[PDB]
């Protein structure tokens, strides 16, 4: 029942600039200075980014600096880049014969700002390979925007689609800070056949109308 | 220096099994050793550690849950009786109270009552509605279980341009991902594009070459 309480995910920074990330402890940690600071970028696994409230390992920059004691520690990243986006955690530790040796932190994601930039946006039929096995996957692909919030409108003969996609959207990017998305409709054979006009409709910041890309099924 | 976990499966409710991981250049009784989990989208817990003495302390989440253990060249961790609220990615970690603090790539454990299913590979085709030097293609691999699926391009030769989504758990229950890359137009016809899929839990491991449209 020990819970460590961060700061709420996100916490944002631009190249150059400087964020802060808070830790409170349910319950002091060993000597008041056993807390450490963990980077995960998605799929991989971590990396010790600070140990012992403020010990900083070699081969981590100084610009992440640990500071607290007690129950109340902060991470402080300084001079941002963008391979900084990633999720960090704290991680306390406590006496193993009163109480869980160590405890982790909900963690807190990094989300760098970068000036907006509109989708670039593609749309992909069903392959007659998937047709000849009664279903029809149609696919449409925003590439590179930031940032991350875009609404994808599902439209066949102009009826809009609701209930019959599903959408995975891409980890920031570490060297241009972007997000990438793909969504895709899947419709029975028969009902792909019934229809002419399949169109992907993106509403995004960085457009002020909306952008339609369509194909007309069999040309 | 280095660390590995192994053996993490597809398995059913209530029956054990037991990930390993196995060190290299360093000794167990001189590290510190750790379970941690991280199930998909959520954050890291911690399991159990093992001191360099030998002794052993477990989370209270997770007393009787689990077992580890050592064996000369490597740390066990025993999932006692499997719920469907196991399924994460294991990880072992390696520390010496000092500069070293080693994690192992991880390993993924699935619970389900469910069946291996091998994906289908079908191609996102280079289309005229797919810019100018800028022409979109890829791979779309569905209907698999359990995870995970890696995907490459050209055997590992095409690296830029390429964003592979997560997958997403579909209504059937089985999961489906792409794969795309951005690529020169005038590229087309020259030079062929083949995306290596590789779904090891049903040993499926299929390359499509995705050409253009009639």
């Amino acid at each position: 029942d020990i819970v460590l309480t961060q700061t709420a995910s996100p916490v944002s920074a631009a190249v150059g600039g400087t964020v802060t990330i808070n830790c409170q402890s349910s319950q002091s940690v060993y000597t008041n200075n056993r807390l450490a600071w963990y980077q995960q970028k998605p799929g991989q696994p971590a990396k010790e980014m600070i140990y012992g409230a403020s010990t900083l390992p070699s081969g981590v920059s100084s610009r992440f600096k640990g500071s607290g004691s007690g129950t109340q520690f902060a991470l402080t990243i300084s001079d941002v880049q963008a391979d900084d986006a990633a999720t960090y955690y704290c991680l306390g530790t406590y006496d193993c014969l009163s109480a869980d040796c160590l405890a982790f932190g909900g963690g807190t994601k990094l989300e760098i700002k970068r000036t907006v930039a509109a989708p670039s946006v593609f749309i992909f039929p069903p392959s007659d390979e998937q047709l000849k096995s009664g279903t029809a996957s149609v696919v449409c692909l925003l590439n590179n925007f930031y940032p991350r919030e875009a609404k994808v409108q599902w439209k066949v003969d102009n009826a809009l689609q609701s209930g019959n996609s599903q959408e995975s959207v891409t980890e920031q990017d570490s060297k241009d800070s972007t997000y990438s998305l793909s969504s895709t409709l899947t419709l029975s054979k028969a009902d792909y056949e019934k229809h002419k006009v399949y169109a992907c409709e993106v509403t995004h910041q960085g457009l002020s109308s909306p952008v339609t890309k369509s194909f007309n099924r069999g040309e | 220096q280095s660390v590995k976990e192994s053996g993490g499966r597809l398995v059913t409710p209530g029956t054990p099994l037991t990930l390993t991981c196995k060190v290299s250049g360093f000794s167990l009784s001189s590290y510190y050793m750790n379970w941690v989990r991280q199930a998909p989208g959520k954050g890291l817990e911690w399991i159990g550690i093992m001191f360099p003495n030998g002794k052993i302390y477990y989370a209270t989440w997770a007393k009787g849950r689990f077992t580890i253990s050592k064996t000369s060249t490597t740390v066990d961790l025993k999932i006692i009786s499997p719920t469907t609220e196991d399924t994460a990615t294991y990880f072992c970690t390696g520390d010496d109270s000092g500069d070293v603090n080693i994690w192992g790539p991880g390993t993924l454990v699935t619970v389900s009552s469910a069946s291996t299913k091998g994906p289908s590979v079908f191609p996102l085709a280079p289309s005229s509605k797919s810019s100018g030097g800028t022409a979109a293609l890829g791979c779309l691999v569905k209907d698999y279980f359990p995870e995970p699926v890696t995907v490459s391009w050209n055997s590992g030769a095409l690296t830029s341009g390429v964003h592979t989504f997560p997958a997403v758990l579909q209504s059937s229950g089985l999961y489906s991902l792409s794969s795309v890359v951005t690529v020169p137009s005038s590229s087309l016809g020259t030079q062929t594009y083949i995306c290596n899929v590789n779904h090891k839990p049903s040993n499926t491991k299929v390359d499509k070459k995705v050409e253009p449209k009639s």
